[PDB]
């Protein structure tokens, strides 16, 4: 897994690649790292899909509940406070590593979060098994103030540093644009450079080719 | 010591032209003794279909706790639970036990009734995921039926040729697998009819 | 008016009693009387038991505590083995613990705190006995008088108890006399019993009737019963 | 209707909390007990009736320390004075554990408040029959301060309490009037034993005995300790000197 | 110390009536009108705005809630005891239903949810009942849109209009005169300001009203770009300005 | 049956007398307060009114710092003012450990009035006999003011007054925004808003005040402080020239 | 510390001086050889001159300092301003008492105008030292020596800031798990100064 | 203290009844009629509705008889919130059972249980009762069509015919009258109808006013059909019977 986040001069934008895997194998060709914890806070996850997605959705349920209380729009160090409390409870048994990013009425916010419970803020980060080709990308061409176009760019060109050159990430890249006075643009499947070549023959079947022993109705309705 | 090596089997799901597809083996074994040829692996609330592969104490136990979910569930919303509200269901149900999870691999197959979308859907133990727009394999030969699946798989079949392409790769995939045979079964699910086929195989 | 105010021990009256401990007071004021005195080296407790018909035996008045310390009770004596219980309890952990011997002022702060609690929450009652405490600890010879408010006074000598006020006055008249009777335990013990004679109405203290203790400088507390008071009548 | 002061935590019609105002009345019924706040530090005093010959002279001490700086006195009844201490104690103890540094009066005040109050909330409990005047000395200097029944307190140049109240705040007001310029504590212990002489005529039918201590920063360093030996006397003699 | 009052507070009396739950009812009675209507492509739900002052700022009391994206609240009785339970209400259909099926309820199951609540303050130990009846108006994709009454008994019932509160019966009235099965939601906002404005003693605007509808979904309020099947929320407040416009064509 | 005036427990009308008693006391102290936003601030103004000779006048105070932001005045009895201080200010601390960022005035009011509104409800707790005023400058909504009470009713106001002479202060108040139009004092010094203040308490009491017969408490950006007797006088002489 | 979690390596700390004291750290934190942050915030706030440099556990040191920051702030409400002892004692507690499960070594700094600037060591035990200047993190070893003869009580800014910026540059310098850029806290009567150093600057002194 | 407040719920009057029993059935006795019918090849259920109006959504609605499973159902008479927390727990203890045996819960195992539930409330705890009455129409392969009853004593008995609610003793009258042994469903339907027409309160039986159920065996399948009858069909079945 290959995940992003960088700063730009009134937003944040982060990104991921959509490969799953489960050891050698690829689970699943085109999954989504990118969650949603409120309408202008998102996440990016690596580590253990069923802990990023549960802890995500968790935070974002809560997140939403305090709004509702509230009465104001959900801020990001509070994702990162209750995402970090709850993971630092679980001693890294909560295998979520992520790349919070967001706009809130205070500005535009990046933060990135240890399964055990350490959070870090920065201009750009990256993490996941291709985070070191990421970050060589991100080390190489990242600059201050840049813009909307440049960030996406960039984040989007360290994801593929991560599906090029590391095994456990590649398929696409997901990208979610977070600016201080629009909505968030989630662009999923922005850029999909890896589709397979036609099959050099089909395997389509002649009806009859497999044998059947019973065949049956099965009643749905009660 | 694998929970999921066990007892063997195999599921997989497919996707077609305003249909889908679910098949699964139907041994039973304890490591090498095979012990029964008539576990079936497919289980239906309604219309939602539910292949489970793993460990068979949680494959019965989760097939029964899925019942009991899907008639409360009828009875407080007075419908029938539709794939993509199951397969939620079924998620949040597999992550509860995070830290001591069924040793299983749950696969979803149905067709929504109100928008006629085919649906299928797999999960790891601890309810991650999987929606697939293609096919979903689970099992003791989910390599083989990967290997199958990817070859075979081609989008928009009709209900006739879907048939006949996962039971071919639910088949071959089977015969390379020591846990995985002794029969099996492939449900062809269309909006309006459901016809489940037993195929003939090797029985060794 | 009353039936108002004194249903439970939770409840101020209008003048600010508390009249279920009132209530308690008296029990104590219908128990035998019991007498404690004290000179420089020995405390005695002298109490005057009770029976039922004359075909029964003469319930028990003083408890020991542990080897320095001991008490006569007055009234409910079922409450009387309840707190005599804790301050065998409370004697037993200073010995453990610090290896130390609790303080009789320390015996009686503890007794007063543990009365406290029961007047000052619903639903309980407060303790309905008396308890004359004496002990000889560090700083030398004790009398406690222990009453279930939770108020508990050191003195030189006192009775509780059914026309206690006679020896009280006694005590209250032989004062410069007994505090002086240092090194001979018969004499207080004597003063003792002169003093608990003074409340006696009924009979004469005999031989089934009375119950003396004595504890001191080279005395553990001991009770002496029956067959051993026959030289105090 | 009616019914109104037979549960604690009852509002009457007016407002009020009637089982919190008898407690009052068992605090009128008491002993008077003082406290003044001096240059330097605090002196509390109280009177200790004589039931009878018999009670052991200088032995049933009422004042009570908490932590090593607090002095604390109270009038009412007596045992609840002692749960309140015993409270104090597990509270100043909790301070020092948590922050190292010995309880600051005001924060002390305050947790004996909330204890107090708490009594007042519900009527599974009764309200406290005693009005506590405490202080000592701490970080930046001396505090005085008297507790009632409500969980009411508040910061005192002098305090009195019990049924000699009234004489005892008479004689108060006049050496705050005097002296504005501040009180030392040797005056101030002087002071204290005249005031509860004084305030003792209003219950002069039974002999007494005075206790006073004091918490200064010049004369015990800031800890309490009991006045006894010779400068007790001393303030017992200026006593029955001002009397005549 | 400790809620020792683990006994019910509300009783049957010999008459089988149950007094904490009647005089709760009695409560809802005295309170501002509030009133609910539904019509073929909408619900709207709305409620006068009593300010107890001037000085207060009426926008900061909120008598119309959000409960869920899709559902809406407005009741008459006793305010604190409503706020609790849109809490209550917010929170239920997180824990039972989204945390579990990765959607909001439906309205009836939350309807179902808060009756719950209510019926429970009605026999469990130490408790009075709320002083509330709520009107929660909702849509949800497979029963449409619809209104529910909630009373304090925790008894909830389905209305295609209906109206509760102090002048309750005369705009009941009115409303089963005005209502018919083929309004368009503009036409509901619309006998909603007529039925409204007769219970309503002083100043009839855009700052003393506050109405709410349940109606197409509104992707300007979502947030986001780029998830197709999260439309946006169907519960909409209408303005200060939406309302006026609307009661210059009375 | 009859005790239904004891507990929380409805009255055959639909009241809860206790509440309604438990707003009498608030009126126990015979102090007045009232709260003014600024362009940039909040003033709270409450009387301080010392009897006794005996009382160090440095503790008498109604006024509470709950948080480095918010301020918070209490009408009502001393022991029940305290009771609700303690809470509010950890549930201010409690917040920003959880989420991140400073407690809101009108949140911490919102939740203070949530637990009142418990003691309406459940019969063993009594309710506290107080109003809350608390005040801020809100980093999202500007100045603020919210105030709550034994009903557990909380609202947000231009102005507010309460004590025993509420009325008055309130129609006064009432009366410079009808004759301004705006909905706070247009003044840019804090300073200037609690002369503003002062100055329609006294108009509206009818009564002058000394240095020590008030207690003031300034909320701005990122603080809230009370002022000392001598800032108060600075106030009060500079008053003096208007009138 | 727990397998592969973020460590602070480090390179911290306090030094107290005539005005008041100074805190310094590097900035690298680290999963094995990989620098998962060049350029981190090891000095911390929990109070407005009360501060803290953190090594050990990231997740750890974290967690203590938000819940000292939390306390503190709950201890200001009610009591007023916190002295830095009081501040330590926090910490202590929360480490002792932890001692199983974390690993925290935290140097605490204050600056009071009754005490002046404090320092407050609290290593891996949970024991409490008050020092004239403490160095912790993996990095200290290497400047026993060079500290030890270089430090001196009284001095000024300028000297401090020097002493600070020299001890770090060379236990930066051999340490690999301490890098970045050199940040120090000035915490004295007139306020807080943040100060920043990059290596251009100290690698060649 | 607390016990002033307590009504006990749980006591016995002088006579050995259950005070809040008695009165919960009272309150039952107020809402409208609820009619359970057995035949020899089916069970109807029919129910009159409380607190109507022309504004009331009939179609969407549900307050007296609700599925508790596909063979058993229950008619409701008194507070319908009370009833909703107990059908709740019954439908759960019916899965329950399902998933422990594999096989549906027979019905006076569900009764049984649900009134089991309702007798607690009458000997512990001191809360009051529920104030509901059920008639459990179900069917299973040991005894076939049954039909219970239970009320807030927690009793609960068979029948063959029954009412519970308003006009119990009119209803039952009438039903003892008409009822046959060898009834077909398509009768019971008619005498249910029948027999609320003569008893209501209400100017004429109106299908806006009913609430309709039966529970067959339809021959030509096998699984036991529960219809909940809608609007449409109470007004048809009304009809064909003769009460327009
Ligand atoms: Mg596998
Ligand atoms: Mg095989
Ligand atoms: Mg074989
Ligand atoms: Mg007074
Ligand atoms: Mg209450
Ligand atoms: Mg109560
Ligand atoms: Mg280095």
């Amino acid at each position: 897994t290959t995940i992003v986040g960088v700063k730009f001069n009134n937003g944040v934008v982060i990104a991921a690649d959509t490969r799953s895997t489960q050891g050698p194998i690829v689970a699943d060709k085109n999954c989504a790292k990118l969650h949603r914890i409120s309408p202008k806070i998102w996440c990016a996850g690596a580590g253990t899909a069923a802990d990023t997605e549960a802890v995500t959705q968790l935070i974002g349920s809560n997140i939403e509940l305090h709004s509702l209380y509230t009465s104001r729009e959900p801020r990001v160090v509070s994702a990162l406070q209750m995402l970090k409390q709850h993971l630092f409870k679980y001693q890294g048994h909560i295998g979520a590593y992520l790349i919070v990013a967001g706009v809130d009425p205070t500005g535009s916010h990046l933060f990135s979060i240890h399964a055990h419970g350490s959070t870090d803020v920065g201009y750009y980060l990256s993490l996941g098994s291709g985070s070191l080709a990421a970050m060589a990308v991100l080390e190489s061409h990242w600059k201050q103030d840049l813009t909307k176009e440049e960030a996406i760019k960039l984040a989007s060109d360290a994801i593929q540093a991560g599906i090029w050159n590391d095994l456990g990430s590649g398929s696409n890249v997901d990208v979610c644009v977070m600016e201080i006075g629009k909505d968030a643009e989630y662009l999923r499947n922005y850029l999909t450079p890896n589709v397979r070549e036609e099959k050099q023959k089909s395997y389509k079947f002649p009806r009859g080719t497999t044998a059947v022993l019973k065949e049956s109705i099965v009643n749905i309705c009660d | 010591s694998d929970p999921s090596s066990i007892n063997g089997g195999i599921v997989v799901a497919m996707t077609g032209k305003d249909c889908v597809a679910i098949a699964c083996d139907l041994r039973l074994g304890s490591q090498s003794l095979g012990v029964s040829n008539k576990f079936e692996k497919i289980f239906h609330y309604g219309h939602v279909f539910l292949g489970i592969t793993g460990l068979a104490t949680d494959v019965t136990t989760l097939n029964e706790m899925f019942r009991y979910k899907t008639n409360l569930y009828k009875l407080k919303e007075e419908r029938a639970i539709e794939p993509e509200t199951f397969t939620q269901l079924v998620s949040s149900s597999l992550y509860e036990r995070r830290f001591g999870p069924y040793f299983v691999g749950p696969v979803v197959a149905g067709i929504n009734s109100k928008s006629g979308k085919p649906f299928i859907a797999g999960f790891d133990l601890i309810g991650c995921i999987d929606e697939a727009k293609d096919f979903i394999v689970s099992g003791t030969a989910s390599d083989q039926l990967f290997g199958m699946c990817e070859s075979l798989y081609e989008p928009n079949l009709e209900p006739e040729d879907l048939f006949e392409t996962i039971s071919q790769a639910l088949l071959n995939a089977a015969d390379r697998d020591a846990l995985s045979g002794w029969g099996a079964v492939v449900y062809i699910i269309k909006k309006d009819e459901v016809v489940k086929r037993y195929l003939k195989m090797r029985q060794d | 008016f009353r039936n108002n105010y004194d249903g439970d021990t939770v409840t101020f009256s209008p003048t600010g009693r508390l009249f279920q401990v009132e209530y308690a007071l008296e029990a104590i004021k219908q128990g035998s009387v019991t007498v404690g005195l004290r000179s420089n080296t020995h405390a005695v407790l002298v109490a005057l038991k009770r029976n039922a018909d004359e075909l029964s035996s003469y319930q028990k008045k003083i408890i020991k505590c542990d080897e320095h310390m001991g008490l006569s009770l007055a009234g409910l004596a079922p409450d009387a083995r309840v707190l005599s219980n804790y301050l065998r309890q409370q004697c037993n952990y200073s010995s453990l613990v610090f290896n130390r011997k609790l303080a009789v002022e320390r015996a009686g702060h503890l007794l007063c705190d543990k009365a406290q609690k029961n007047t000052q929450s619903y639903g309980g009652r407060p303790y309905g006995v008396g308890l004359l405490i004496i002990g000889y600890d560090k700083s030398g010879a004790h009398l406690l008088e222990f009453q279930p408010s939770g108020n508990v006074t050191e003195l030189y000598g006192t009775a509780i108890g059914a026309r206690s006020q006679g020896a009280k006055t006694y005590l209250e008249r032989t004062l410069d006399t007994f505090i002086k009777i240092d090194g001979n335990p018969d004499e207080l013990i004597k003063a003792g019993v002169e003093a608990i004679s003074q409340s006696l109405r009924d009979e004469s203290l005999t031989v089934d009737n009375l119950s003396i203790a004595i504890v001191g400088k080279d005395t553990p507390f001991t009770i002496y019963d029956g067959e051993a008071v026959a030289k105090y009548i | 209707g009616t019914g109104y002061d037979l549960s604690n935590s009852v509002f009457s019609p007016d407002g009020r909390n009637f089982q919190v105002e008898y407690a009052v009345k068992a605090v009128e019924n008491g002993t008077t007990s003082i406290g003044i706040k001096c240059n330097d530090g605090v002196v509390f005093a109280v009177e200790k009736l004589i039931t009878s010959k018999l009670l052991v002279p200088q032995k049933n001490v009422k004042i009570q320390v908490v932590d090593r700086h607090i002095g604390c006195v109270y009038s009412g009844l007596i045992p609840d004075g002692r749960h309140l201490v015993n409270r104090g104690r597990e509270e100043a103890a909790s301070f020092k554990k948590l922050y190292k540094t010995p309880i600051p009066i005001p924060a002390f005040a305050d947790r004996l408040g909330q204890y107090v109050q708490a009594h007042t909330l519900y009527n599974s409990v009764r309200p406290f029959g005693v009005s506590t005047i405490f202080g000592g000395v701490d970080k930046n200097g001396a505090h005085l301060y008297m507790l009632e029944p409500s969980g009411s307190y508040w910061g005192y140049k002098g305090a009195a309490t019990g049924k000699g109240r009234q004489s005892a705040k008479a004689e108060l007001e006049k050496l705050v009037d005097h002296h504005p310029e501040g009180l030392s504590a040797r005056e101030a212990v002087k002071q204290a034993a005249k005031i509860i002489y004084l305030a003792h005529e209003d219950n002069k039918e039974k002999d007494f005995e005075l206790e006073i201590s004091w918490c200064s920063l010049s004369e015990t360093n800031g800890l309490h300790k009991f006045v006894k030996g010779d400068l007790l006397q001393e303030a017992i003699d200026f006593a029955q000197k001002e009397i005549n | 110390m400790t809620d020792r009052y683990s006994f019910s507070l509300t009783t049957f009396s010999p008459s089988g009536k149950l007094g904490q739950i009647d005089y709760a009812l009695t409560a809802v009675k005295q309170g501002v009108t509030s009133l609910g209507i539904k019509a073929t492509n909408g619900v709207v739900i709305a409620t006068e705005k009593k300010s107890s002052s001037p000085l207060a700022m009426s926008e900061t009391l909120s008598k119309v809630s959000l409960l869920t994206p899709d559902i809406g609240a407005v009741y008459s009785g006793m305010g604190p005891d409503y706020r609790v339970l849109v809490d209550k209400s917010r929170k239920v259909a997180h824990t039972s239903y989204k945390r579990i099926y990765g959607e909001y309820p439906p309205t009836k199951l939350l309807v179902s949810e808060v009756a719950k609540i209510m019926q429970e303050a009605t026999q469990s130990g130490g408790v009075r009942p709320f002083g509330v009846s709520l009107l929660i108006a909702g849509h949800d994709e497979f029963n449409g849109f619809s209104l529910y009454q909630v009373d304090p008994s925790g008894s909830y019932f389905p209305w295609k209009a209906t109206a509760i509160g102090k002048g309750s019966v005369a705009a009941k009235t009115f409303l089963e005169k005005r209502w018919n099965d083929e309004l368009e939601l503009e036409d509901a906002i619309h006998i909603a300001l007529l039925t409204l404005k007769e219970s309503v003693e002083g100043e009839f605007n855009g700052d003393t009203i506050e109405l709410a509808i349940i109606g197409d979904e509104n992707p300007d309020l979502l947030g986001y770009t780029g998830i197709p099947t999260d439309k946006g929320p169907r519960f909409r407040k209408l303005t200060s300005q939406e309302i006026n416009d609307r009661l210059e064509a009375l | 049956a009859g005790y239904d005036r004891h507990i929380t427990i409805f009255s055959p009308e639909g009241r809860l007398y206790q509440v309604e008693y438990a707003f009498k006391a608030t009126n126990q102290t015979n102090i007045n307060s009232l709260a003014v936003r600024g362009k940039d601030c909040t003033v709270v103004i409450s009387q301080k009114k010392v009897p006794d000779k005996l009382l160090d006048p440095t503790t008498v105070s109604y006024i509470f710092c709950i948080s480095r932001t918010i301020g918070m005045v209490v009408n009502g009895p001393i022991p029940d003012a305290r009771n609700a201080a303690l809470r509010a200010k950890a549930e201010a601390a409690e917040f920003r450990y959880k989420y991140g960022y400073d407690m809101p005035c009108d949140v911490l009011a919102k939740r203070m009035a949530n637990l009142s509104q418990i003691y309406t409800q459940r019969a063993y707790m009594r309710p506290l006999g107080v109003i809350l005023t608390f005040v801020s400058v809100d980093e999202e909504l500007g100045p603020s003011i919210y105030k709550t009470d034994p009903a557990g009713y909380y609202v947000g106001y231009k102005a507010t007054a309460t004590g025993p002479k509420q009325q008055e202060i309130t129609t006064n108040l009432e009366n410079h925004f009808k004759k301004s139009k705006i909905d706070h004092i247009n003044e840019e010094s804090w300073e200037k808003v609690v002369e503003f203040a002062i100055t329609h308490m006294i108009d509206a009491l009818g009564t002058e005040f000394s240095k020590n017969d008030l207690e003031v408490g300034v909320a701005t950006k990122d603080k809230f402080f009370t002022l000392s007797a001598e800032n108060i006088e600075e106030r009060l002489v500079a008053i003096a020239e208007q009138d | 510390l727990k397998k592969g979690e973020v460590s602070l390596g480090a390179s911290i700390m306090a030094v107290t001086f005539k005005d008041g004291v100074i805190l310094g750290a590097d900035s690298r934190t680290t999963t094995g050889a990989y620098i998962a942050n060049r350029v981190t915030d090891k000095l911390t706030r929990v109070h407005d001159k009360i501060w803290c440099c953190r090594s050990g556990s990231a997740a750890d040191t974290q967690a203590i300092a938000d819940i000292v920051q939390y306390h503190l702030e709950l201890y200001t409400s009610q009591y007023g301003t916190p002295s830095t002892e009081t501040a330590a004692s926090v910490f202590k507690e929360l480490c002792y008492e932890n001692k199983d499960n974390l690993t925290a070594g935290i140097i605490v700094a204050g600056y009071d105008d009754k005490n002046k600037g404090e320092v407050y060591t609290i290593p891996l035990g949970g024991s409490v030292h008050k020092l004239p200047y403490a160095i912790a993190g993996s990095g200290s070893t290497f400047i026993y020596g060079y500290c030890d003869k270089n430090f001196r009580e009284n001095m000024s800014k300028e000297e401090t800031v020097d002493f600070i910026k020299h001890s770090l540059s060379q236990a930066i310098k051999w340490d690999g798990s301490s890098g970045g850029v050199i940040r120090m806290v000035v915490l004295t009567a007139a306020g807080v100064e943040r100060l920043i150093f990059y290596p251009d600057e100290y690698e060649q002194l | 203290g607390s016990r002033r407040y307590d009504s006990r719920t749980t006591i016995f009057s002088p006579e050995g009844r259950l005070y809040q029993v008695e009165y919960a059935l009272e309150s039952i006795s107020h809402a409208g009629t609820a009619i359970g019918i057995m035949a020899s090849d089916g069970i109807v259920l029919a129910a009159e509705r409380k607190v109507t109006s022309t504004l009331l959504e009939q179609d969407t609605s549900t307050e007296k008889l609700y599925k508790l499973n596909d063979k058993i159902a229950v008619a409701v008479a008194g507070l319908t919130a009370d009833a909703e927390i107990l059908i709740n727990t019954a439908r759960i203890h019916a899965q329950n059972y399902l998933k422990t045996y594999n096989e549906d819960i027979p019905v006076e195992i569900l009764v049984r249980r649900l009134s089991d539930i309702k007798q607690g409330y009458t000997q512990h705890g001191g809360l009051r009762p529920f104030g509901v009455s059920f008639i459990y129409a179900g069917y299973d392969d040991r005894y076939g069509y049954q039909l219970y009853t239970s009320n807030p004593s927690g009793n609960y008995t068979g029948w063959k015919a029954i009412s519970v609610g308003a006009n119990t003793s009119a209803a039952q009258t009438l039903l003892q009258m008409d009822y046959k042994d060898d009834m077909k469903v398509d009768d019971a339907i008619e005498l249910a109808l029948k027999t609320l027409s003569k008893t209501t309160d209400s100017s004429a039986l109106t299908y806006d006013r009913l609430e309709f159920a039966t529970i067959r065996k339809g021959a030509n399948d096998g699984e036991v059909y529960q219809k909940i009858f809608k609007p449409q069909e109470i007004k048809d079945i009304l009809v064909k019977t003769g009460i327009t």
